[PDB]
Protein backbone atom coordinates (compact mmCIF):
# COMPACT_ATOMS: atom_id res chain seq x y z
CA UNK A 1 0.00 0.00 0.00
CA UNK A 2 0.95 4.00 0.18
CA UNK A 3 2.87 5.55 2.73
CA UNK A 4 0.58 7.03 5.29
CA UNK A 5 2.27 10.26 5.06
CA UNK A 6 1.77 10.50 1.60
CA UNK A 7 -1.26 12.78 0.21
CA UNK A 8 -3.52 11.06 -2.47
CA UNK A 9 -4.67 15.09 -3.37
CA UNK A 10 -1.74 14.93 -5.94
CA UNK A 11 -1.48 15.79 -9.88
CA UNK A 12 -0.69 12.06 -11.24
CA UNK A 13 0.89 13.96 -14.70
CA UNK B 1 -9.79 25.95 12.92
CA UNK B 2 -10.96 23.65 10.24
CA UNK B 3 -14.38 23.47 9.21
CA UNK B 4 -16.70 21.65 6.88
CA UNK B 5 -20.34 23.34 6.43
CA UNK B 6 -23.02 21.89 4.34
CA UNK B 7 -25.92 23.23 2.77
CA UNK B 8 -29.40 22.98 4.34
CA UNK B 9 -31.86 19.39 3.88
CA UNK B 10 -33.26 18.97 0.64
CA UNK B 11 -36.85 17.59 -0.33
CA UNK B 12 -37.13 16.67 -4.17
CA UNK B 13 -39.66 14.70 -6.46
CA UNK B 14 -38.18 11.49 -8.30
CA UNK B 15 -36.42 12.24 -11.47
CA UNK B 16 -35.86 15.61 -10.29
CA UNK B 17 -32.15 16.97 -9.41
CA UNK B 18 -30.28 17.77 -6.40
CA UNK B 19 -27.12 20.03 -5.96
CA UNK B 20 -25.16 19.69 -2.24
CA UNK B 21 -22.47 22.63 -0.92
CA UNK B 22 -19.53 21.88 1.02
CA UNK B 23 -17.95 25.18 2.05
CA UNK B 24 -14.43 24.84 3.98
CA UNK B 25 -12.03 27.23 5.64
CA UNK B 26 -9.46 26.74 7.76
CA UNK B 27 -7.10 25.15 5.64
CA UNK B 28 -5.91 25.55 1.95
CA UNK B 29 -8.55 23.78 -0.07
CA UNK B 30 -6.40 22.77 -3.00
CA UNK B 31 -3.85 20.76 -0.56
CA UNK B 32 -6.62 17.98 0.23
CA UNK B 33 -8.87 16.02 -1.24
CA UNK B 34 -12.64 16.15 -0.40
CA UNK B 35 -14.61 13.13 0.00
CA UNK B 36 -18.11 12.19 0.02
CA UNK B 37 -19.72 9.92 2.14
CA UNK B 38 -23.80 8.36 2.46
CA UNK B 39 -26.23 7.19 4.72
CA UNK B 40 -29.86 6.24 4.31
CA UNK B 41 -32.00 5.38 7.03
CA UNK B 42 -31.22 2.21 9.04
CA UNK B 43 -28.38 1.66 7.17
CA UNK B 44 -24.58 2.43 7.18
CA UNK B 45 -21.75 4.67 5.94
CA UNK B 46 -20.87 4.17 2.20
CA UNK B 47 -17.93 6.25 0.86
CA UNK B 48 -19.20 7.44 -2.38
CA UNK B 49 -15.71 8.73 -4.17
CA UNK B 50 -13.25 11.67 -4.07
CA UNK B 51 -12.87 15.14 -5.85
CA UNK B 52 -9.01 15.66 -6.22
CA UNK B 53 -8.44 19.48 -5.72
CA UNK B 54 -5.15 19.57 -7.02
CA UNK B 55 -6.45 18.52 -10.84
CA UNK B 56 -10.14 18.64 -10.40
CA UNK B 57 -10.46 14.70 -11.37
CA UNK B 58 -13.45 12.80 -9.83
CA UNK B 59 -13.29 9.08 -8.37
CA UNK B 60 -16.56 7.38 -8.16
CA UNK B 61 -16.76 4.55 -6.19
CA UNK B 62 -19.16 1.57 -7.90
CA UNK B 63 -22.65 2.11 -7.60
CA UNK B 64 -22.18 6.00 -7.49
CA UNK B 65 -21.42 6.09 -11.23
CA UNK B 66 -23.72 7.49 -13.69
CA UNK B 67 -25.83 10.17 -12.42
CA UNK B 68 -23.32 11.96 -9.35
CA UNK B 69 -20.96 14.70 -10.35
CA UNK B 70 -18.11 16.21 -7.61
CA UNK B 71 -16.94 19.43 -8.60
CA UNK B 72 -15.26 22.76 -6.35
CA UNK B 73 -15.16 26.46 -7.05
CA UNK B 74 -11.61 27.51 -5.69
CA UNK B 75 -13.24 30.86 -6.13
CA UNK B 76 -15.11 30.06 -2.60
CA UNK B 77 -13.33 27.22 -1.36
CA UNK B 78 -16.67 25.23 -1.73
CA UNK B 79 -17.03 21.63 -2.62
CA UNK B 80 -20.33 20.34 -4.46
CA UNK B 81 -22.43 17.20 -5.31
CA UNK B 82 -24.98 17.01 -7.36
CA UNK B 83 -27.13 13.78 -8.56
CA UNK B 84 -29.11 13.42 -10.98
CA UNK B 85 -32.71 10.95 -11.83
CA UNK B 86 -33.52 10.61 -8.14
CA UNK B 87 -34.95 8.10 -6.78
CA UNK B 88 -36.69 7.36 -3.26
CA UNK B 89 -33.93 4.91 -2.59
CA UNK B 90 -31.42 7.96 -2.93
CA UNK B 91 -33.09 9.58 0.63
CA UNK B 92 -30.29 9.47 2.63
CA UNK B 93 -27.64 12.26 4.73
CA UNK B 94 -24.78 13.10 2.61
CA UNK B 95 -21.36 14.36 3.95
CA UNK B 96 -18.26 15.94 3.31
CA UNK B 97 -14.76 14.67 4.58
CA UNK B 98 -11.40 15.73 4.23
CA UNK B 99 -8.56 13.26 3.56
CA UNK B 100 -5.25 14.52 5.23
CA UNK B 101 -3.43 11.50 4.13
CA UNK B 102 -3.53 8.14 3.49
CA UNK B 103 -2.95 7.56 7.03
CA UNK B 104 -5.52 10.18 8.11
CA UNK B 105 -8.43 9.88 5.97
CA UNK B 106 -11.73 11.36 6.69
CA UNK B 107 -10.14 13.47 9.93
CA UNK B 108 -12.82 16.27 9.61
CA UNK B 109 -16.33 16.12 8.39
CA UNK B 110 -19.70 18.16 7.54
CA UNK B 111 -21.98 18.06 9.53
CA UNK B 112 -24.51 16.15 6.83
CA UNK B 113 -27.29 17.06 4.45
CA UNK B 114 -30.08 15.34 4.43
CA UNK B 115 -32.37 14.92 0.85
CA UNK B 116 -35.63 13.50 0.87
CA UNK B 117 -36.79 12.13 -2.06
CA UNK B 118 -40.34 11.34 -2.46
CA UNK B 119 -43.17 10.87 -4.96
CA UNK B 120 -45.66 12.71 -1.90
CA UNK B 121 -46.74 16.24 -1.90
CA UNK B 122 -47.49 18.79 1.08
CA UNK B 123 -50.37 17.63 2.93
CA UNK B 124 -52.07 18.86 6.21
CA UNK B 125 -52.80 16.27 8.84
CA UNK B 126 -56.10 14.59 9.95
CA UNK B 127 -56.24 15.02 13.85
CA UNK B 128 -58.50 12.39 15.73
CA UNK B 129 -58.95 11.61 19.16
CA UNK B 130 -58.13 9.02 20.88
CA UNK B 131 -60.53 9.06 23.81
CA UNK B 132 -59.57 7.73 27.39
CA UNK B 133 -54.86 6.97 35.74
CA UNK B 134 -56.26 7.05 32.55
CA UNK B 135 -54.74 7.65 29.21
CA UNK B 136 -55.51 9.86 26.38
CA UNK B 137 -54.02 10.97 23.03
CA UNK B 138 -54.35 12.48 19.72
CA UNK B 139 -53.92 10.23 16.54
CA UNK B 140 -52.08 13.25 13.39
CA UNK B 141 -53.03 11.26 10.31
CA UNK B 142 -51.50 11.46 6.71
CA UNK B 143 -49.67 14.44 6.65
CA UNK B 144 -46.47 15.23 4.39
CA UNK B 145 -43.85 16.08 5.16
CA UNK B 146 -42.42 16.18 8.40
CA UNK B 147 -42.32 17.31 10.85
CA UNK B 148 -45.32 17.77 13.32
CA UNK B 149 -44.96 19.23 16.96
CA UNK B 150 -47.85 18.19 19.26
CA UNK B 151 -48.13 19.81 22.92
CA UNK B 152 -50.96 19.44 25.14
CA UNK B 153 -53.23 22.53 27.03
CA UNK B 154 -51.13 24.87 24.96
CA UNK B 155 -47.75 23.62 27.04
CA UNK B 156 -49.46 23.57 30.33
CA UNK B 157 -49.63 20.05 30.52
CA UNK B 158 -45.68 18.34 30.00
CA UNK B 159 -45.84 15.67 32.83
CA UNK B 160 -46.59 12.20 31.28
CA UNK B 161 -46.66 13.01 27.37
CA UNK B 162 -45.00 10.82 24.79
CA UNK B 163 -44.95 12.07 21.03
CA UNK B 164 -44.17 9.11 19.17
CA UNK B 165 -42.16 9.47 15.85
CA UNK B 166 -44.33 8.84 12.83
CA UNK B 167 -44.40 6.03 10.62
CA UNK B 168 -44.02 6.56 6.89
CA UNK B 169 -47.15 4.94 4.87
CA UNK B 170 -46.55 2.76 1.78
CA UNK B 171 -48.88 6.11 0.45
CA UNK B 172 -45.51 8.02 1.28
CA UNK B 173 -47.61 9.80 3.82
CA UNK B 174 -46.72 10.23 7.65
CA UNK B 175 -48.68 9.62 10.91
CA UNK B 176 -47.75 9.65 14.28
CA UNK B 177 -49.93 9.98 17.71
CA UNK B 178 -49.40 11.53 21.27
CA UNK B 179 -50.53 9.93 24.33
CA UNK B 180 -50.42 11.48 27.90
CA UNK B 181 -51.09 10.04 31.22
CA UNK B 182 -54.01 11.67 33.10
CA UNK B 183 -55.60 10.91 36.77
CA UNK B 184 -58.50 8.50 36.53
CA UNK B 185 -60.52 11.21 38.87
CA UNK B 186 -59.73 14.33 36.53
CA UNK B 187 -61.37 13.20 33.39
CA UNK B 188 -65.39 15.26 33.43
CA UNK B 189 -63.43 18.20 34.88
CA UNK B 190 -60.43 18.73 33.39
CA UNK B 191 -60.65 19.61 29.40
CA UNK B 192 -58.02 17.87 27.49
CA UNK B 193 -56.91 19.56 23.98
CA UNK B 194 -53.71 18.55 22.07
CA UNK B 195 -51.81 21.58 19.63
CA UNK B 196 -51.27 19.82 16.49
CA UNK B 197 -48.29 21.99 14.56
CA UNK B 198 -47.52 21.25 11.00
CA UNK B 199 -45.93 24.21 9.33
CA UNK B 200 -44.85 22.32 6.44
CA UNK B 201 -48.61 23.01 5.42
CA UNK B 202 -49.28 26.15 7.46
CA UNK B 203 -51.93 24.13 9.02
CA UNK B 204 -52.31 24.24 13.05
CA UNK B 205 -55.32 21.66 14.73
CA UNK B 206 -56.71 22.42 18.89
CA UNK B 207 -58.32 18.83 19.22
CA UNK B 208 -60.23 18.29 22.05
CA UNK B 209 -60.26 15.03 23.73
CA UNK B 210 -63.14 14.33 25.63
CA UNK B 211 -64.70 10.86 27.67
CA UNK B 212 -66.30 8.48 25.22
CA UNK C 1 -21.35 -6.91 1.72
CA UNK C 2 -18.84 -4.59 2.81
CA UNK C 3 -14.87 -5.84 2.34
CA UNK C 4 -14.80 -5.35 6.27
CA UNK C 5 -16.79 -7.31 8.34
CA UNK C 6 -18.13 -5.98 11.61
CA UNK C 7 -20.90 -7.85 14.25
CA UNK C 8 -24.03 -5.39 13.79
CA UNK C 9 -23.94 -5.29 17.46
CA UNK C 10 -22.48 -5.38 21.54
CA UNK C 11 -23.36 -4.62 24.68
CA UNK C 12 -21.60 -3.98 27.85
CA UNK C 13 -22.76 -2.58 31.34
CA UNK C 14 -20.70 0.85 32.44
CA UNK C 15 -17.21 0.03 33.71
CA UNK C 16 -16.69 -2.72 31.56
CA UNK C 17 -14.35 -3.14 28.17
CA UNK C 18 -15.49 -4.32 24.93
CA UNK C 19 -13.96 -5.49 21.76
CA UNK C 20 -15.29 -4.88 18.12
CA UNK C 21 -13.71 -7.05 15.45
CA UNK C 22 -13.06 -5.89 11.80
CA UNK C 23 -12.23 -8.64 9.17
CA UNK C 24 -11.32 -7.90 6.03
CA UNK C 25 -12.66 -10.14 3.28
CA UNK C 26 -10.46 -9.48 0.01
CA UNK C 27 -6.64 -8.95 -0.65
CA UNK C 28 -7.39 -5.43 -2.09
CA UNK C 29 -6.56 -3.89 1.33
CA UNK C 30 -3.12 -5.16 0.79
CA UNK C 31 -0.82 -5.26 3.85
CA UNK C 32 -4.27 -3.85 6.22
CA UNK C 33 -2.11 -1.06 7.65
CA UNK C 34 -4.56 1.57 6.74
CA UNK C 35 -7.06 0.98 8.83
CA UNK C 36 -9.23 3.79 10.74
CA UNK C 37 -12.52 4.18 12.95
CA UNK C 38 -15.04 6.14 13.27
CA UNK C 39 -17.41 6.65 16.00
CA UNK C 40 -20.74 7.81 15.29
CA UNK C 41 -23.73 9.59 17.49
CA UNK C 42 -26.70 10.02 15.90
CA UNK C 43 -27.32 13.65 14.59
CA UNK C 44 -23.36 14.17 14.33
CA UNK C 45 -20.48 14.00 12.04
CA UNK C 46 -18.82 10.88 12.05
CA UNK C 47 -15.59 11.48 14.46
CA UNK C 48 -12.10 9.74 13.85
CA UNK C 49 -11.13 8.02 16.24
CA UNK C 50 -8.29 5.72 15.11
CA UNK C 51 -5.90 5.77 12.11
CA UNK C 52 -3.27 3.40 11.06
CA UNK C 53 -4.77 0.58 13.12
CA UNK C 54 -3.58 1.97 16.52
CA UNK C 55 -2.69 5.47 16.45
CA UNK C 56 -5.11 7.76 18.75
CA UNK C 57 -5.17 11.32 17.62
CA UNK C 58 -5.75 14.08 19.83
CA UNK C 59 -9.30 14.50 21.01
CA UNK C 60 -10.34 10.96 21.35
CA UNK C 61 -9.79 9.57 24.80
CA UNK C 62 -7.57 6.74 25.96
CA UNK C 63 -9.77 4.57 26.23
CA UNK C 64 -10.19 3.57 23.13
CA UNK C 65 -7.36 1.58 21.42
CA UNK C 66 -6.90 -0.50 18.00
CA UNK C 67 -5.15 -3.59 17.34
CA UNK C 68 -4.87 -6.43 14.84
CA UNK C 69 -3.81 -9.66 14.57
CA UNK C 70 -4.07 -11.41 10.92
CA UNK C 71 -6.83 -9.57 8.96
CA UNK C 72 -8.89 -8.81 11.31
CA UNK C 73 -8.28 -5.59 12.86
CA UNK C 74 -10.09 -4.86 16.36
CA UNK C 75 -11.51 -1.64 18.30
CA UNK C 76 -11.48 -2.24 22.47
CA UNK C 77 -13.05 0.80 24.69
CA UNK C 78 -12.17 0.62 28.12
CA UNK C 79 -14.15 1.72 31.14
CA UNK C 80 -17.22 2.26 29.12
CA UNK C 81 -19.57 5.22 29.92
CA UNK C 82 -22.80 5.62 28.82
CA UNK C 83 -21.89 8.32 26.31
CA UNK C 84 -20.24 6.02 24.49
CA UNK C 85 -23.72 4.17 23.47
CA UNK C 86 -22.62 5.26 19.59
CA UNK C 87 -21.84 3.05 16.05
CA UNK C 88 -18.84 2.15 15.35
CA UNK C 89 -17.54 2.45 12.01
CA UNK C 90 -13.83 0.23 10.50
CA UNK C 91 -12.20 1.42 7.40
CA UNK C 92 -9.21 0.47 5.56
CA UNK C 93 -7.65 1.71 2.35
CA UNK C 94 -8.38 -0.19 -0.40
CA UNK C 95 -6.15 0.54 -3.50
CA UNK C 96 -6.73 3.13 -6.27
CA UNK C 97 -6.86 5.56 -3.77
CA UNK C 98 -10.28 4.14 -2.90
CA UNK C 99 -11.60 3.84 0.48
CA UNK C 100 -14.51 1.22 2.36
CA UNK C 101 -15.98 1.47 5.49
CA UNK C 102 -17.49 -1.36 7.52
CA UNK C 103 -21.21 -2.56 7.90
CA UNK C 104 -20.96 -0.45 11.02
CA UNK C 105 -21.37 -1.75 14.97
CA UNK C 106 -24.06 -0.54 17.30
CA UNK C 107 -22.61 -0.70 21.07
CA UNK C 108 -25.05 -0.52 23.70
CA UNK C 109 -24.17 0.55 27.41
CA UNK C 110 -26.22 -0.98 29.79
CA UNK C 111 -26.95 1.86 32.02
CA UNK C 112 -30.53 0.68 33.14
CA UNK C 113 -32.29 -2.10 33.91
CA UNK C 114 -34.36 -4.03 31.79
CA UNK C 115 -37.92 -3.19 31.85
CA UNK C 116 -41.31 -4.86 30.22
CA UNK C 117 -43.25 -2.66 27.72
CA UNK C 118 -46.39 -1.02 29.07
CA UNK C 119 -48.98 -1.10 25.68
CA UNK C 120 -52.29 0.85 25.14
CA UNK C 121 -54.21 0.25 22.23
CA UNK C 122 -56.97 2.54 21.24
CA UNK C 123 -59.86 1.48 18.68
CA UNK C 124 -61.03 3.64 15.95
CA UNK C 125 -62.43 6.83 16.79
CA UNK C 126 -65.88 7.50 16.45
CA UNK C 127 -64.95 10.79 14.13
CA UNK C 128 -62.43 8.65 12.25
CA UNK C 129 -65.14 5.64 11.56
CA UNK C 130 -67.65 8.61 10.67
CA UNK C 131 -64.80 9.68 7.91
CA UNK C 132 -65.07 5.81 6.38
CA UNK C 133 -61.60 5.39 7.90
CA UNK C 134 -60.47 3.12 10.93
CA UNK C 135 -57.38 2.74 12.80
CA UNK C 136 -55.71 0.42 15.61
CA UNK C 137 -52.86 2.55 17.54
CA UNK C 138 -50.80 0.59 19.75
CA UNK C 139 -48.66 2.76 21.53
CA UNK C 140 -45.72 1.09 23.32
CA UNK C 141 -43.40 2.71 26.16
CA UNK C 142 -41.30 1.86 29.13
CA UNK C 143 -39.47 -0.48 27.56
CA UNK C 144 -35.56 -1.97 27.62
CA UNK C 145 -33.82 -2.41 26.23
CA UNK C 146 -35.01 -0.91 23.22
CA UNK C 147 -36.40 -3.84 20.83
CA UNK C 148 -39.96 -5.10 20.44
CA UNK C 149 -41.60 -6.97 17.46
CA UNK C 150 -45.28 -6.42 16.92
CA UNK C 151 -47.74 -8.64 15.97
CA UNK C 152 -51.73 -7.88 15.23
CA UNK C 153 -54.67 -10.60 15.38
CA UNK C 154 -58.63 -9.92 13.83
CA UNK C 155 -59.84 -12.46 16.36
CA UNK C 156 -57.29 -15.42 16.34
CA UNK C 157 -55.82 -15.13 12.87
CA UNK C 158 -52.78 -13.04 12.43
CA UNK C 159 -52.85 -9.84 10.36
CA UNK C 160 -49.87 -8.40 8.44
CA UNK C 161 -51.89 -6.59 5.73
CA UNK C 162 -52.41 -2.55 6.88
CA UNK C 163 -49.76 -2.75 9.82
CA UNK C 164 -47.04 -0.02 9.90
CA UNK C 165 -44.74 -0.02 12.73
CA UNK C 166 -42.36 2.52 14.14
CA UNK C 167 -38.55 1.65 15.48
CA UNK C 168 -37.93 1.69 18.82
CA UNK C 169 -36.63 5.46 20.03
CA UNK C 170 -35.61 6.82 23.49
CA UNK C 171 -38.24 8.51 25.23
CA UNK C 172 -37.74 12.00 28.18
CA UNK C 173 -36.77 8.81 31.45
CA UNK C 174 -34.61 7.43 29.09
CA UNK C 175 -36.47 4.14 27.88
CA UNK C 176 -37.69 3.43 24.96
CA UNK C 177 -40.95 3.76 22.94
CA UNK C 178 -42.85 2.39 20.04
CA UNK C 179 -46.15 2.66 18.19
CA UNK C 180 -47.72 -0.02 15.47
CA UNK C 181 -50.92 1.14 13.80
CA UNK C 182 -53.51 -1.18 11.95
CA UNK C 183 -55.46 0.42 9.17
CA UNK C 184 -58.50 -1.03 8.52
CA UNK C 185 -62.03 -0.48 6.52
CA UNK C 186 -65.11 0.71 8.94
CA UNK C 187 -66.44 -3.13 7.36
CA UNK C 188 -63.09 -5.09 8.67
CA UNK C 189 -63.50 -2.93 11.60
CA UNK C 190 -67.01 -4.21 12.81
CA UNK C 191 -66.63 -7.34 10.55
CA UNK C 192 -64.51 -9.52 13.43
CA UNK C 193 -65.13 -9.80 17.31
CA UNK C 194 -61.59 -8.25 18.29
CA UNK C 195 -59.06 -7.36 17.53
CA UNK C 196 -55.41 -7.14 19.37
CA UNK C 197 -52.45 -5.86 19.51
CA UNK C 198 -49.16 -8.55 20.73
CA UNK C 199 -45.94 -6.72 21.92
CA UNK C 200 -43.00 -9.28 21.85
CA UNK C 201 -39.83 -8.16 24.56
CA UNK C 202 -37.09 -10.46 25.39
CA UNK C 203 -38.96 -13.41 24.30
CA UNK C 204 -42.25 -12.36 26.21
CA UNK C 205 -45.17 -11.21 24.86
CA UNK C 206 -47.59 -8.38 26.35
CA UNK C 207 -51.37 -8.83 24.30
CA UNK C 208 -53.96 -6.01 24.31
CA UNK C 209 -57.39 -6.54 23.01
CA UNK C 210 -60.35 -3.52 21.84
CA UNK C 211 -63.77 -4.80 21.26
CA UNK C 212 -66.48 -2.84 18.44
Amino acid sequence: NPDPNANPNVDPN
Amino acid sequence: QVQLVQSGSELKKPGASVKVSCKTSGYTFTTYAMNWVRQAPGQGLEWMGWINTNTGNPTYAPGFTGRFVFSFDTSVSTAYLQISSLKAEDTAVYYCARVYSYGVPFDYWGQGTLVTVSSASTKGPSVFPLAPTAALGCLVKDYFPEPVTVSWNSGALTSGVHTFPAVLQSSGLYSLSSVVTVPSSSLGTQTYICNVNHKPSNTKVDKKVEPK
Amino acid sequence: QSVLTQPASVSGSPGQSITISCTATSSNVGSFNLVSWYQHHPGKAPKLIIHEVSKRPSGASNRFSGSKSGNTASLTISGLQAEDEADYYCCSYVGSDTWVFGGGTKLTVLGQPKAAPSVTLFPPSSEELQANKATLVCLISDFYPGAVTVAWKADSSPVKAGVETTTPSKQSNNKYAASSYLSLTPEQWKSHRSYSCQVTHEGSTVEKTVAP
